[PDB]
């Protein structure tokens, strides 16, 4: 059991990390509001 | 957005030459009202005549 507690339960801790590490993704897409898209309503205001 | 304006502030000025063909083309109260001074020098010169 000791080998679960100290590493396997970390390992699927690290099963547990994808959201904490796909999140940089997903919030960085959540920030392409602001950007990508942001810059071009931003462009909108040219338009109009 | 700074140089957006351009090609519609021209379109603000597009019926400033319009009207500029009312004061500065066919105005009356200056022109045409030079004949209220203009024709008292013709009657004024044939009358003294």
């Amino acid at each position: 059991i000791t080998i679960p507690k100290n590493w396997l339960d970390f390992g699927w801790d690290i099963m547990t990390l994808d959201a904490r590490q796909t999140m940089d993704n997903i919030e960085t897409i959540i920030n392409e509001f602001p950007e990508d898209f942001g810059t071009m309503l931003k462009s909108i205001d040219p338009r109009a | 957005k700074k140089g957006w304006d351009i090609l519609t502030k021209s379109a603000d000025m597009f019926i400033n030459d319009l009207t500029s063909r009312i004061d500065s083309g066919v105005n009356d109260v200056r022109g045409f009202f030079t004949g209220l001074a203009s024709d008292l020098n013709e009657w004024g010169g044939n009358v003294a005549s």
